[PDB]
């Protein structure tokens, strides 16, 4: 992300590094249980000769702090075993891009590996609400990726200055996060990624996953991420967590 | 010859981290570039080979 700075060891012990095949990282994912995570879309969608969406092609990184660590003792390794993208994604508007990846042996939770809590149906999260990206992803737009995990802080946005920031664009299942001046925002290598909200109770609750944006911390063009809400029965539906 | 392999690297509005290969045109070689995941454009294939196979 950008604007951001490092994570701490299990600051996020629910973020995911998704890689792929002859490519290293690719996308973030959420741990949302023993069994399953909560990415994009657009991360697994057949292109370029490529099955982005065949699970054998995928390694998930659970613990995660520094890409460039090999071999870490708080940092756990699994295969999928199959990806689920929303039934109605779309890779060209951008809509409904959410998938549900689950593991193949289960995750073992420990002080650097835990799962986030998902929103109940009806949460809300108020517009200005202050809430965090995290992330491997460029670290200025047209830049490099990051080896580890930045943390950044944005806040929710009225949803018409987000159908109207970026005109002909918005659908229901999206949400601006960020700042109307930018400096920080979520960027290329970010998706998927979850993005992560202290609710009053003291627990941290996904509040949606990193999808697009023009460009990325520019003014007035926030981060465009997936709501959580409204997936959170097609999750129990699904998954069955 | 494809005209779209005269145009610029296009990332695009997705944040995937999609390392793609696309024809330089005023370097005759194909070069590294980043694919946001979506919007692709003609001019960004998977490996060195596909990219000079149709841009040569």
């Amino acid at each position: 992300v950008v604007g951001g700075t490092d994570a701490d060891e299990g600051e996020w012990p629910w973020q995911v590094s998704l890689h792929a095949l002859g490519q290293g990282h690719i996308c973030g994912a959420s741990l949302i249980s023993p069994n399953w995570l909560v990415s994009a879309a657009h991360c697994y969608i057949d292109d370029r000769g490529f099955r982005y969406s065949d699970p054998t092609q995928w390694t998930a990184f659970l613990g995660l702090h520094d890409q460039s660590q090999r071999s870490a003792p708080g940092v756990q390794e699994r295969r999928l075993k199959r990806i689920i993208s929303h039934p109605f994604f779309n890779d060209f508007t951008f809509d409904y891009d959410i998938a549900l990846l689950e593991l193949e042996k289960p995750a073992e939770y420990s002080s650097m590996v835990r799962p986030i809590c998902l929103p109940d149906a009806s949460h809300v999260f108020p517009a200005g609400k202050a809430i965090w990206v995290t992330g491997w992803g460029h670290t200025q737009y047209g830049g490099t990726g990051a080896l580890i995990l930045q943390k950044g802080e944005i806040r929710v946005i009225n949803q018409t200055t987000c159908e109207n920031l970026l005109p002909q664009q918005i659908t229901p299942r999206m949400m601006c996060v960020g700042f109307l001046s930018g400096g920080v925002d979520s960027c290329q290598g970010d998706s998927g990624g979850p993005l992560s909200s202290v609710e009053a109770d003291g627990r941290i609750f996904q509040a949606g996953v990193v999808s697009w944006g023009d460009g990325c911390a520019q003014r007035n063009k926030p981060g465009v991420y997936t709501r959580l809400p409204l997936f959170r029965d097609w999750i129990k539906e699904n998954t069955g967590v | 010859r494809p005209d779209f392999c005269l145009e610029p690297p296009y990332t695009g509005p997705c944040k995937a981290r999609i390392i793609r290969y696309f024809y330089n045109a005023k370097a005759g070689l194909c070069q590294t570039f980043v694919y946001g995941g979506c919007r692709a454009k003609r001019n960004n294939f998977k490996s060195a080979e596909d990219c000079m196979r149709t841009c040569g």
